[PDB]
């Protein structure tokens, strides 16, 4: 503390204090939980209408990077669309240079040094973002992946970034993922958005699914959540 | 000159003279024609040497960077797309003969062509140098499709046989590739 | 194509034809070669016609912008020197371009002659073009210095009348201008065919 | 605080812009006033020495043939600005044969009236005050130091403005004749200044549509003093 | 205190204050309101003045034959953008030979307003942009922030005391989407009449309204076609 | 590219009623050989405009990347927006055109074809940048060949069924592999709809050699 | 090797009338010894009282006209008002000087009404110089037009005519005369005539076909 200036220096103790207040900068934002299947990854993020004067369907922070990689974005919200522009160009040199999809760890790899790169000089801050990658290949399978503002990337099966996040995974572990298909996936993110935060501090939320895997072909594109309408047929069973 | 690829259902064999040569005169009367990158993975030049050199050298520093930072075995397509890169970004100034073979574990044994061009398709035989027509007036006339792998070799003998008996920069020994699964086995023969 | 032009006791005589060609085609029969660059300062078209319209134009910004800047008239082989200067930089790279530079001066009259070849002269008698030959001869025989206004009048007259006669890449009208101390003045624009029935008998 | 152009206030603002229009007020003043048959226009010149030479201070500068301008403030940002504005109006009539007009001259000075940037420098301390006559009659046009440029029928500078606009405000209407509006300016002037008015002090600057030219007064100034 | 000087320091709470100290010097602009039918998307804002004889400041500014933006902040960083505006505007209309879709233009200013926001040497921009325009999916009313959150909106209104004229579009945005042009338009100053202190009435000279719809250009109008747009009025209810 | 090393040949194609038909052999010769006999030279973009070209394979093969890299991003903005095949067209010709000003062609002559909205569109891409719209395209040889029979039946009759249309390009392609050496007895036809976009397999022609019984 | 250059040929006509511009072409567009096709007019309506038609090169031609629109909607957007026709005629001027070393090669001429409202008439050559004259031929039949126009516009070479101002309607019939007249003789010319009037009122077109070979 004070001693918290530049993102170049270190503390007397040995840590960056850029990179802690750019950590739980994120922790403010709206809550932002992934999991995946046997089969698929599967998106879900809790978005807040502010009080009437949104449109239900703007500045969704489900991106779509690729044919099969999007992103869950939670933090701020125009550093995670210059964040996702860099992702998409990064994604477009890999199928100029190479000549086919880009493998998921090597694009978080490269996107990790972004990130790293921007919290190594002093002149720019630390990212205020973190956000899921998803993908889903034949070949491949299926990989959940996760980014920190420091540049700390590796996997999971499942995850949450937001204020809930200890007390999303609490539950995230009790589910049965691996035998699964993701069509019950949807509705099990449903019924985890829905149970967290229904009306305490805030008025009312909003739902989006992000949906990709082996159902959709290798495609990555929202669901139609309005056909087979699975949260709210069972989140007005979900309250008892 | 005279270099040669066919696939068969395991893998590819290839397959060059060696004889390069300076005007009329042989500076070098064996030569190793064909070049590893990758251990599953060879290329076989033509034309001028020195260019096909540097773009056999570029070429292998990337796709060795590209397949540890994969922690993968890289693909056979992906050293086509880097040829075919390098190709047409200089292609005013090279003149390359290159052929890209090699077995895949995703993909088996393909085989790509680069001519003079910079284009890159894929095919089931190949041919390559300029006493290449030869036998490419017979290689749609004696392949079979669903060779086994003595039969591809007996083939190619036949063919680069001929190939070095008729043309005049063609010549020198038979060398020869064979690339599948479980091993690379190169030997050199004379007949 | 031929201009010419000469200074005396009352100032600055510039005459020209108005032919401009497209080599074996004619393009037009009026086209006003002396280009008028301000107030008090004068060029011509010779040889190329974009290189003349372009580099007299910008040689009039640079003439007001020096005006507007020392709240002073400018100095006729200022200007000459300016177009020179500009025009040098592009030696080789094929600019066409031959004008004269007009204008009064403190000095009193002014009479430059700038290439594109940067022949960069003074002088009292100049005539350019492909004509220009049959210009020099016949003001030549009419020169001389203490001549009067309509006799400078009909001797350019007679000039143009005998390079646009003789020459076949010239014609059209015949512009007269004059330069005074105080200011340049049109004096008129002449036919050829007007000319011939006039002077021809 | 508050310390450098790159940091708001945490009510708005700048806090440079705020300092910069606090430095128009150090200068002289000047009037000038639309009318329909032409713009007038005045300045104080504030001669300190005899040996300074009076009409050696430039104040009514002269940027096109139809086009005046009155400077406030420091005198060399504003210099900068009369000869990137003398530049541009004449790449206007370059390209285009025409006159630039006046607001589309004024456009182009606060282009980079605020530009100031030291990376990727101060912004400027003058404002300043254009009469023109474009195709829609006379214009007078003023600008400030920010950029924030708008039309002003009487718009007055400087040291003692406020009660110049005061009693113009006092004297104005729409309707207004071009000698009436010349003594009314030079009134105000005279009750504005501390010296005797007389023919050193003050200049004016008179542009008709009709009378394009010489933009200016050159002892006759003496004589409409004399009828006050 | 001492953090609270560089958009690059972080707070040790997390929250630059030069964001908000951006968007409290946005607050002090002009009010202006901007709303949509189905087939037509109006703006409107407010002019002001330095004194009773200079003219008015004019807010609503083209841009282009079917983009027009409303405008509150900053000067300089208005005509910036505004020119950034143009020229993406006739780059693609170069290029492509289209007329842009709205929303990738309005990416486009978001990534351009990112790098001042995260860099030094450059301080954020205070702007106050409402964009009205035709892509192939109709009209569309976005809003900008010195945070680069723009924001898809139905009606919104900023500026000073703008929360009156919030509430008015509460109270009718079910009933602006059905109507035609006109009554629209005086839904939109029933918003402007109430960004205003009642002891005085909105006159003409003060206002100015933009049309631009499915087959009409964007066009803005001073006093002349907007005394035909302020009749049809009453007064406040006092 | 200055000088062409693998060329394609003529490339066919004309509108009908609510479609375009395009068709083109599967023909890589260098020089005089017929090196790379089964090769594929239309491009089938996203849903609405198709793309087929002649000249040097390699640049097509650019283009091709290129042209899909920026369909990709368009449909990964997710706006709800494509490109009209009028709008790639004009990119693509000024894309050409920036292109040949700096003294470094690319050797191709493109067709592009496209239905979008009810309207169709057939267009064409020089390498100088010439760059028209017509009711009926051919390339290379075509141009000189078939040109005349497309015009002969489109004056004969303005507007054209699928079928029609479809044995018209069957019989230029006859004719194109009667009289040019660049040809080949294998191509692919490729039609646009409202319904989506089509590419058949290597048809072939049938022949005939009644003359050679003459002396 | 690979030339910079291909003639397309084109065939385009302006009358400056008194208070009218008159402007015609036909649309074929040719190359060789070939047709491309049968429908390209080379006028284009730049506002309300400016038309302008290129010929040449055909790749030039459009980017001109792309660039001239830009520069069209640069003035305008940032000057509140349309250009006048002699402000066009000096910008295409600076335009075409500013790529001397690597030419247009491009005929062009703007036809257009003065802010008198009368007819204007700019002529141009591919390096950029430029005129305010009555009457041009621009293209391929540029000599095979210019002595008719001669002949009855300007009534040179006669003797005791007296001099009429052309009317509209009899430069309507002027102009289909001698497209018809070019037209049996010049090979760049035919099968239709995209026909562009310039009042005070607005633009008129009008197409009037041709012979089909």
């Amino acid at each position: 503390t004070g001693y918290d200036l530049s993102a170049s220096t270190f503390s007397p103790d040995g840590r960056v204090f850029q990179v802690e207040y750019a950590m739980k900068a994120v922790e403010n934002s709206s809550t932002a939980i992934g999991i995946r299947c046997k089969d698929g990854v599967v998106f879900g993020v809790e978005k807040l209408v502010l009080s009437k004067l949104y449109e239900e369907g703007s500045n969704k922070r489900l991106f779509n990077v690729d044919r099969h990689v999007g992103m869950a974005v939670a933090g701020l919200l125009a550093d995670a669309r210059s964040l996702a522009d860099i992702a998409r160009e990064e994604a477009s040199n890999f199928r100029s240079n190479f000549g086919y999809n880009i493998p998921l760890k090597h694009l978080a790899d490269r996107v990790a040094m972004y990130v790293h790169a921007y919290t190594l000089y002093s002149a720019v801050r630390p990212f205020g973002c973190s956000f899921m990658l998803g993908s889903y290949s034949v070949n491949d399978g299926a990989q959940l992946y996760m980014i920190d503002p420091s540049g700390v990337s590796y996997g999971y099966w499942g995850c949450a970034i937001g204020k809930a996040r200890q007390a999303a995974k609490t539950e995230i572990e009790k589910l049965q993922m691996k035998e699964m298909t993701c069509r019950d996936i949807v509705k099990e993110v449903a019924k985890i958005i829905y149970i967290v935060h229904d009306e305490v501090k805030d008025k009312a939320f909003e739902l989006e699914l992000s949906w990709v895997g082996e159902l959709t072909n290798g495609r990555h594109e929202i669901v139609p959540k309005d056909i087979r309408e699975e949260a709210e047929k069972y989140a007005k069973e979900s309250l008892k | 000159t005279t270099i040669m690829a066919v696939q068969f259902d395991g893998g590819v064999v290839l397959g060059a003279d060696s004889r390069t040569t300076t005007g009329s005169y042989i500076a070098n009367r064996v030569t190793d024609k064909l070049t590893p990158i990758h251990d599953r993975i060879f290329c076989c030049r033509s034309g001028s040497a020195a260019d096909t050199q540097a773009v056999a050298d570029a070429v292998t520093y990337q796709l060795g960077f590209h397949s540890i930072e994969l922690n993968e075995p890289p693909l056979v397509h992906t050293a086509a797309s880097l040829f075919k890169e390098m190709c047409y970004r200089y292609r005013e100034d090279l003149m390359a003969g290159i052929i890209i073979a090699g077995w895949d574990p995703q993909e088996g044994g393909q085989v790509y062509s680069v001519p003079m061009g910079g284009m890159m398709v894929r095919q089931s035989f190949a041919i390559g140098g300029s006493g290449s027509s030869y036998i490419y007036g017979y290689v749609d006339a004696t392949y079979r499709e669903g060779m086994t792998k003595e039969e591809c070799l007996q083939f190619t003998a036949n063919a680069l046989a001929l190939a070095m008996e008729r043309d005049g920069s063609s010549g020198g020994v038979i060398r020869l590739a064979a690339i599948a699964e479980s091993g690379v086995e190169r030997q050199v023969l004379l007949g | 194509t031929t201009t010419l032009a000469f200074k005396f006791r009352h100032g600055v005589i510039v005459a020209a034809d108005s032919r401009a060609t497209a080599g074996a085609y004619i393009a037009s029969q009026t086209v006003k070669k002396v280009i008028e660059i301000n107030p008090y300062l004068l060029g011509t078209m010779a040889g190329g016609a974009a290189d003349c319209s372009f580099w007299e134009r910008l040689l009039a910004r640079q003439c007001r912008i020096y005006e507007l800047r020392n709240k002073e008239r400018i100095s006729v082989a200022a200007a000459s020197k300016l177009l020179a200067n500009m025009v040098y930089q592009y030696k080789g790279m094929g600019l066409s371009m031959g004008t004269m530079i007009c204008g009064w001066d403190k000095r009193g009259p002014g009479l430059y002659y700038v290439d594109s070849e940067g022949n960069r002269i003074s002088g009292a008698t100049f005539s350019v073009g492909s004509g220009s030959v049959y210009a020099y001869g016949v003001m030549d025989r009419g020169y001389s210095y203490d001549l009067e206004v309509e006799q400078a009048y009909d001797l350019a007259r007679r000039a143009i009348y005998q390079a646009t006669y003789r020459d076949a890449y010239s014609g059209g009208a015949v512009n007269l201008y004059h330069v005074r101390e105080d200011g340049w003045i049109r004096v008129s624009s002449d036919n050829v065919a007007d000319l011939h029935e006039k002077y021809s008998g | 605080y508050d310390r450098g152009v790159n940091t708001f206030s945490p009510e708005g603002r700048l806090f440079q812009v705020e300092y910069a229009i606090e430095a128009i007020k150090l200068g002289s003043t000047a009037i000038g006033i639309q009318t329909s048959e032409g713009v007038c226009l005045a300045v104080e010149k504030r001669i300190t020495s005899p040996l300074m030479e009076p009409s050696s201070i430039e104040k009514i500068v002269e940027i096109d043939a139809h086009i005046g301008c009155a400077m406030s403030g420091l005198i060399a940002d504003a210099k900068t600005l009369i000869d990137k504005a003398r530049v541009e109006t004449q790449n206007h009539w370059f390209t285009y044969n025409e006159t630039m007009t006046v607001e589309s001259v004024t456009q182009a000075v606060s282009n980079l009236a605020l530009q100031f940037g030291e990376e990727d420098s101060r912004p400027f301390g003058v404002a300043l005050l254009f009469g023109g006559v474009d195709e829609k009659g006379p214009q007078l046009f003023h600008m400030d130091p920010s950029g924030t440029f708008v039309q002003c029928d009487a718009r007055a500078i400087g040291s003692a403005s406020e009660g110049a606009q005061s009693s113009l405000q006092e004297v104005y209407h729409k309707s207004m004749t071009l000698k009436e509006a010349i003594k009314s300016s030079l009134i105000i002037l005279k009750q504005v200044m501390e010296e005797k008015l007389n023919a050193t002090n003050i200049e004016l600057a008179t542009v008709q549509p009709g009378q394009n030219f010489h933009m200016f007064t050159k002892e006759e100034l003496e004589e409409v003093i004399k009828d006050i | 205190n001492q953090y609270d000087n560089d958009v690059t320091v972080w707070s040790p709470q997390g929250r630059i204050h030069q964001i908000e100290y951006a968007m409290e010097a946005v607050k002090q602009g002009s009010a202006t309101v901007g709303l949509k039918s189905k087939t037509h998307a109006v703006l409107v804002a407010l002019k002001r003045a330095q004194s009773e004889l200079a003219a008015h400041q004019k807010k609503i500014l083209h841009v282009d034959n079917h983009i027009g933006i409303s405008i509150a902040g900053l000067t300089a960083d208005a005509r910036l953008l505004c020119n950034f505006m143009r020229q993406e505007c006739l780059d693609s209309r170069f290029v492509f030979d289209r007329p842009l879709p709205v929303s990738r233009l309005v990416s486009l200013i978001g990534s351009k307003t990112q790098i001042p926001t995260q860099r030094y040497g450059r301080r954020p921009y205070g702007v106050g942009l409402l964009i009205a325009g035709y892509d192939d999916m109709g009209p569309h009313i976005f809003q900008t922030c010195p945070s680069a959150n723009y924001f898809d909106c139905r009606a919104m209104s900023i500026g000073a005391r703008s929360q009156s004229a919030r509430t008015y579009l509460e109270r009718h945005m079910s009933e602006f989407m059905e109507c035609n042009l006109n009554e629209l338009v005086k839904h939109g100053l029933r918003a402007l009449r109430e960004t205003l202190p009642a002891e005085q009435d909105l006159t003409t000279k003060n206002v100015s309204i933009g049309i631009v719809g499915k087959d009409l250009e964007f066009t803005i109008y001073d006093d002349d076609d907007v005394s035909p747009f302020l009749e049809g009025l009453e007064e406040r209810p006092q | 590219t200055q000088n062409p090393m693998v060329t394609g040949t003529s490339v066919l194609g004309v509108k009908f009623e609510g479609g375009v038909v395009i068709a083109a052999d599967m023909l890589g010769s260098y020089g005089s050989l017929a090196r790379f006999r089964n090769i594929s030279r239309i491009m089938r973009v996203n849903n609405s405009t198709m793309l087929g070209a002649s000249g040097d394979y390699a640049d097509f093969q650019y283009l091709k990347q290129v042209l899909g890299q920026m369909v990709i991003d368009e449909e990964l903005l997710g706006d709800g927006h494509s490109y009209s095949p009028r709008a790639i067209h004009s990119w693509l010709t000024r894309a050409m055109y920036s292109r040949r000003s700096k003294m470094n062609p690319l050797w191709n002559t493109m067709v592009i074809g496209g239905y979008a909205d009810g309207e169709s569109f057939l267009g064409y891409v020089d390498m100088l940048g010439v760059a028209y719209e017509a009711p009926s395209l051919a390339t290379g040889y075509g141009a000189y060949l078939a040109q005349p029979l497309l015009r002969e039946v489109l004056e004969k009759q303005p507007v054209l069924s699928q079928t029609e249309a479809r044995d018209l390009v069957e019989r230029c392609m006859r004719v194109l592999y009667y009289r040019d050496a660049r040809s080949y007895n294998r191509f692919q036809i490729a039609t646009v709809t409202e319904k989506g976009v089509e590419i058949e397999g290597p048809l072939s022609t049938e022949t005939n050699w009644d003359i050679a019984h003459m002396i | 090797r690979f030339s910079p250059y291909v003639f397309n040929g084109g065939t385009i006509l302006a009358i400056a009338g008194e208070d009218f511009a008159i402007v015609a072409s036909d649309t074929r567009l040719s190359e060789g010894f070939s047709i491309h096709t049968r429908d390209s007019p080379k006028c284009y309506k730049l506002t309300d009282k400016t038309v302008i038609g290129c010929s040449g090169f055909h790749g030039d031609c459009l980017t001109l006209t792309k660039i001239i629109e830009a520069r069209l909607k640069m003035y305008k957007h940032s000057n509140n008002k349309a250009m006048t026709t002699g402000a066009i005629a000096a910008m295409l001027s600076t335009i075409l000087y500013s790529r001397r070393f690597f030419p247009y090669y491009v005929y062009n001429i703007i036809g257009g009404l003065d802010e008198e409202g009368k007819g204007a008439v700019y002529s141009f050559d591919p390096v950029g110089s430029y005129q305010r004259d009555s009457f041009k031929a621009g293209g391929s039949a540029s000599a095979m037009l210019q002595p008719l126009l001669d002949n009855q516009v300007g009534f040179k070479n006669m003797q005791n005519v007296e001099h009429v101002p052309l009317s509209l309607d009899r430069a309507m019939r002027l102009v289909k005369d001698v497209f018809i007249s070019a037209a049996e003789r010049d090979v760049y010319t035919g099968d239709a005539l995209r026909i562009c009037i310039v009042t005070k009122e607005g633009i008129r077109e009008e197409t009037v076909s041709l012979r089909k070979d």
